[PDB]
């Protein structure tokens, strides 16, 4: 019910960027592929940039290199 | 009527079934079973071709086969399950925390399951299962969420709503190059 994008970015404490990049028809697929400088050419501030760049970077050591499943306590 | 149950839930077993091998040895024991009419020994059997999610509604597609005097025990030794989604509402603040624990996320291919109930806990006491699957986090789809964001997602807020669907299966994946199996709850819990 919600986008991939939407759900992403809440996980960051980042839902309110959801505005600015939806305008930029910028979707979790392209926002995957942004650089520092993409990110920057849309007005997006130095700590969300970075914030924003870590969690891709995440995201794509996890999808590129699963480890063993584990489970979370809570 | 036999020809039409027959043909019904052959219709069933060849849309959730692509090998032949599995489907043979699940007319099998279909056969054996009513020969025998030991149920246990038919679900036992039955989990070596249902062996992960999308293969469970064959339990409901069995049912009808059961005769009406072993329906009973034939639902109590198989997973309870239900497409109504149950919704929990849990505090992060307290002391003892939500008293479960979670894995799975879209890296390694499957969706996010409770592993563990501290029992008289917080998630007890609301009623969640091991072997339940986490649909919903504070009103967002998790389809495409890896573990790390979905832990995240549930440590926004002082308080968190979780929705819930009762699968009875957990992943599992003991290394990196492990390929991703299910288990029947009791068997993940014993083991455990």
């Amino acid at each position: 019910e919600t986008s991939p994008l939407e759900t992403f970015l809440a996980s960051l404490h980042m839902e309110d960027f959801a505005a600015l990049l939806r305008q930029e028809k910028i979707d979790l697929e392209a926002l995957m592929l942004c650089s520092d400088l993409d990110l920057r050419s849309i007005s997006v501030p130095l700590g969300p940039r970075e914030k924003i760049l870590g969690a891709v970077r995440r995201r794509r050591q996890a999808m590129e290199r699963p480890p063993a499943l584990e489970d979370t306590e809570l | 009527m036999d020809r039409k149950v027959a043909r019904e839930f052959r219709h069933k077993v060849d849309f959730l079934i692509e090998n032949d091998a599995e489907k043979d040895y699940l007319y099998d024991v279909l056969r054996m079973y009513h020969q025998t009419m030991d149920v246990a020994v038919l679900v036992g059997d039955l989990k070596l071709v249902i062996n992960e999610p999308s293969r469970l509604p064959l339990f409901d597609a069995i049912r009808p086969l059961i005769p009406l005097k072993h329906q009973v025990e034939y639902d109590q030794l198989t997973p309870r399950r239900s497409r109504k989604l149950k919704e929990v509402r849990l505090d992060r603040l307290h002391p003892e925390g939500l008293g479960l624990s979670v894995r799975g996320g879209l890296e390694f291919g499957c969706g996010l399951f409770i592993s563990h109930l501290i029992k008289g806990g917080q998630a007890d006491s609301v009623g969640l299962q091991v072997g339940d699957e986490i649909v919903r986090i504070n009103g967002y789809s998790i389809s495409s969420c890896t573990h790390e964001e979905v832990i995240n997602l549930i440590r926004t807020e002082k308080t968190v709503s979780i929705k819930v669907r009762h699968i009875g299966l957990i992943p599992v994946k003991s290394s990196p190059d492990e390929p991703l199996t299910w288990q029947y709850v009791d068997q993940f819990v014993s083991e455990s």
